[PDB]
């Protein structure tokens, strides 16, 4: 049962500067070709939607400002331009083993 | 309840000698006899698991043999390194019955 | 395209039968597992465990093997869920997630509206 | 490196009950047998019993059937023995040992907990 | 009188990867292998130390069904004595083995069009395993992700257009214990 | 040992027709009946492992069947390349006795 | 590929002995049980014995338990069959036929050698 801890648990950003959200896993959920962490985004009353899959490859059909990266134990998500829609919970996930677990989740607030 | 009788409970030797330790079972355990080592501190580890020389990560000196009921461990070159009580055990019947242990000692 | 909608919000008494359905339409049903995810009062998401259409079986999460059972009638385009003998702690929002083909899912493409479950007398 | 970490020295009163512990960690505890032993001072070891931590069914010897009881905690990866109905004969350097293949011996062993019964 | 479960170990919805292989201890129930006999699905049914004629006329103390999923070309390394990756670094069987390896072919389940990157296997390791051991240490083996320091695991790619030597064969290894003790599982 | 008989040791039917060879079994073989083909001067070659599963590379004319103790191999449309001997076989109990034989000759 | 080639035809006098070879090449020789079969001219086949290469344990038919002795050579991947106390009835062609590379069932034979005719 791999557990996923994210910090900062509540992030403060200005509407133009760079952001950074990190999700560190117990094990090293990574392979020489695929990193196994998939990020999500949940606004209030909304189901999540996959921002990034396999920690690098972006889904097709998103604002395309989210670019993340991470190899091994620690992963990082990025939001270089920020605006009003980016006020949501940025969860984590691993597809390593059968028990699938989602991280704690950080909250983004604009300044 | 096979009864393992390591008839000798103490052996005397010096550096460099080839000393063998024995063990005798009542029934025929069909080659399911192990050979441990219990240093004075209590740190007991396995030496050979399957009777005929199949050892487990230990130095290359410990190599025993035998067949039927009577088996015998063997150390070819000795050192104060290998001074402990060497146990024998049978794995064929419940309950397992360990041996007496032959406490090595320098002469 | 891919659109899932579950049953309406359901209030439950402790230890009762509930069938949170999920009618799927927008793709061939026999080519995509239909997983389930739970979120409780701002909780983090925990994976219930999901069905597999072509095999006819399921792979549950260890902590949920007791109260959750999943059933499918493949011609009706629906994958069901069931909660019985449920404790007062598990009153949450159950997302009828979507995965990939059997035993090959990594990322949850599309989710459901949400079935707000509340346990009370 | 797999070690079976075992409690330190413990002493008891005749008539009480002791619970020794052997926290196995480094390998999959829930898959293989945990075999408890009892070495009285100056003799060979004496198989107390064994427990399968997976579903908890034990193989008890005949001498130690009534006094000793074996349990296991899958979550914390530890195995217990509870010596009850104490006496002066229950003084020994107890041990815990187990391996993945039980026809190939006992691979990993504990340091030992000495239980002393005095007044 | 109890019929044990080969039904939560044989027709399971998802089998465990090679490097972390499941195991069930079954005991105290009558073992009816007549559901394993009469089926043309299983590719391999190779009983060692026993003959599959008599499996229903014996009494054992334990059985150990180790499920996993390996590549079709490597289902012959699940046997006492062989060598390779599945035998050295993932799952090694003892020489004096007495069980029944059973490895059918599930290609409709464990395969996807683009790939099925779930099932893994340990590719690099210092020494070879010991009989019936497993290790789940996914730290970067060494001979940072770079030169001379690469992760030890590498996943399997299972597309349906692979041939046969590159398809998923769900292996199951029943392991019977012949120990002079009260007989628990019978026929 | 189990022993297995065959319908006829000599079979003669027209070319381009249908043959239905049958194989009887002394005791129960659950499913584990194979079928082989030896045309004179070569070694046999497995055709149907299991009761129906054709080997890769054998034309789809051959199609085996059966249940219980009597099974049957049958060809859809014969050719001048399939006039060989057709040995039954079992693999249930260690004496995996082959059948007697059946030599196809065009009439 | 999976080529199994044997020695040429053999001619022997009664009450003598000859050893027929079977050289395997082109696969994991230590993973396959090399089987053996006999066929008297224009009649059915019946077993002799089968040999496991890494271990050497063999099984036999009850009619050949005394006549044929099977051994293996892990050096050149050849399994030889030794026939002693020959006669006139024991003159036939002898095959060595490993099983298929992907089936697994213990009986079936899906790669046969040439065939050695003995007199
Ligand atoms: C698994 O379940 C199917 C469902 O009918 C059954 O046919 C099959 O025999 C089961 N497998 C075993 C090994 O019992």
């Amino acid at each position: 049962d791999i557990v996923l801890t994210q910090s900062p648990a509540s992030l403060a950003v200005s509407l133009g500067q760079r952001a950074a959200i990190s999700c560190r896993a117990s094990q090293s959920v990574s392979t020489s070709s695929h990193n196994y962490v998939h990020w999500y985004q949940q606004r209030p009353g909304q189901p999540p939607k996959l921002l990034i899959k396999y920690a690098s490859n972006l889904e097709c059909g998103v604002p395309a400002r989210f670019s993340g990266s991470g190899s091994g134990t620690d992963f990082t998500l990025n939001i270089h331009p920020v605006e009003e829609e980016d006020s949501a919970a940025y969860y984590c996930q691993h597809s390593w083993e059968i028990p699938y677990t989602f991280g704690g989740g950080t909250k983004l607030e604009i300044k | 309840d096979i009864q393992m009788t390591q008839t000798t409970s103490s052996l005397s030797a010096s550096l460099g000698d080839r000393v063998t330790i024995s063990c005798r079972a009542s029934q025929d355990i069909s080659n399911y006899l192990n050979w441990y080592q219990q240093k004075p501190d209590g740190t007991v580890k396995l030496l050979i698991y399957y009777t005929s020389r199949l050892h487990s990560g230990v130095p290359s000196r410990f190599s025993g043999s035998g067949s039927g009921t009577d088996y015998s461990l063997t150390i070819s070159n000795l050192e104060q390194e290998d001074i402990a009580t060497y146990f024998c055990q049978q794995g064929t019947t419940l309950p397992y019955t360990f041996g007496g242990g032959t406490k090595l000692e320098i002469k | 395209e891919v659109q899932l909608q579950q049953s309406g919000p359901e209030l439950v008494k402790p230890g009762a039968s509930v069938k949170i359905s999920c009618k799927t339409s927008g793709y061939t049903f026999t080519e995509y597992t239909l997983h389930w995810v739970k979120q409780s009062h701002g909780k983090s998401l925990e994976w219930i465990g999901g069905f597999d259409p072509n095999f006819g079986g399921a792979t549950y999460n260890l902590k949920f093997e007791d109260k959750a059972t999943l059933t499918v009638d493949k011609s009706s385009n629906t994958a069901y869920m069931e909660l019985r003998s449920l404790t007062s702690e598990d009153s949450a929002v159950f997302y009828c997630a979507r995965g990939d083909y059997g035993t090959s899912y990594a990322y949850f493409d599309f989710w459901g509206q949400g079935t707000t479950l509340t346990v009370s007398s | 490196q797999v070690q079976l970490q075992q409690s330190g020295a413990e002493l008891a009163r005749p008539g009480a009950s002791v619970k020794l512990s052997c926290k196995a960690s480094g390998y999959t505890f829930t898959f293989y047998w945990m075999q408890w032993l009892k070495q009285r001072p100056g003799q060979g070891l004496e198989w107390i019993g064994a427990i399968y931590p997976g579903d908890g069914d034990t193989r008890y010897t005949q001498r130690f059937k009534d006094k000793a009881t074996l349990t296991a905690d899958k979550s914390s990866s530890t195995a217990y023995i509870q010596l009850s109905s104490l006496a002066s004969e229950d003084s020994a350097v107890y041990y815990c040992a187990g391996g993945e293949y039980d026809n190939y011996g006992f691979d990993y062993w504990g340091q030992g907990t000495t239980l002393t019964v005095s007044s | 009188t109890n019929l044990c479960p080969f039904g939560e170990v044989f027709n399971a919805t998802r089998f465990a990867s090679v490097y972390a292989w499941n195991r069930k201890r079954i005991s105290n129930c009558v073992a009816d292998y007549s559901v394993l006999y009469n089926s043309a699905s299983f590719s391999t049914f190779k009983c060692y130390g026993v003959s599959p004629t008599k499996l229903n006329d014996l009494c054992f103390t334990n059985v150990y069904a180790d499920s996993f999923v390996i590549r079709g070309d490597e289902v012959r390394q699940i046997a006492p004595g062989q060598t390779g990756k599945i035998a050295d670094y993932n799952y090694k069987l003892p020489d004096d083995f007495t069980g029944c390896v059973i490895a059918w072919n599930s290609n409709n389940l464990d395969s996807k069009v683009g790939g099925n990157y779930n099932y893994l296997y340990r590719l690099f390791r210092k020494s070879n395993l010991k009989p019936f051991e497993r290790d789940i240490s996914t730290e970067i083996y060494q001979a940072v992700e770079g030169f001379n320091c690469y992760f030890p695991l590498q996943s399997y790619g299972f597309q349906p257009t692979n041939g046969v030597g590159y398809q998923p064969y769900r292996v199951v290894v029943l392991s019977f214990e012949l120990l002079h003790a009260p007989a628990t599982v019978c026929g | 040992d189990i022993q297995m008989t065959q319908s006829s040791s000599y079979l003669s039917v027209s070319l381009g027709g249908r043959v239905t060879i049958t194989c009887k079994a002394s005791d129960h073989i659950n499913n584990w009946l194979a079928w082989y083909q030896q045309k004179p001067g070569n070694a046999p070659r497995l055709l149907i492992s299991g009761v129906t599963n054709l080997e890769t590379g054998v034309p789809s004319r051959f199609s085996g069947s059966g249940s219980g103790k009597n099974f049957t191999l049958s060809i859809a449309s014969l050719q001048t390349e399939d006039v060989a001997t057709y040995y039954c076989q079992q693999y249930w109990s260690f004496p995996w006795t082959f059948g007697g034989g059946t030599k196809l000759e065009i009439r | 590929e999976i080529q199994l080639q044997q020695s040429g035809p053999e001619l022997v006098a009664p009450g003598a002995s000859v050893k027929v070879s079977c050289k395997a090449s082109g696969y994991a020789f230590t993973s396959y049980n090399m089987y053996w079969v006999r066929q008297s001219h224009g009649k059915s086949l019946e077993w002799i014995g089968y040999i496991v290469p890494y271990n050497g344990g063999t099984t036999y038919n009850q009619e050949f338990k005394g006549k044929a002795t099977l051994t293996v050579d892990k050096s050149s991947n050849t399994a030889y069959i030794h026939l002693n106390s020959l006669t006139s009835e024991d003159s036939a062609v002898y095959y060595c036929a490993k099983e298929g590379t992907y089936y697994g069932y213990d009986g079936v034979l899906a790669d046969w050698g040439q065939g050695t005719l003995v007199t």
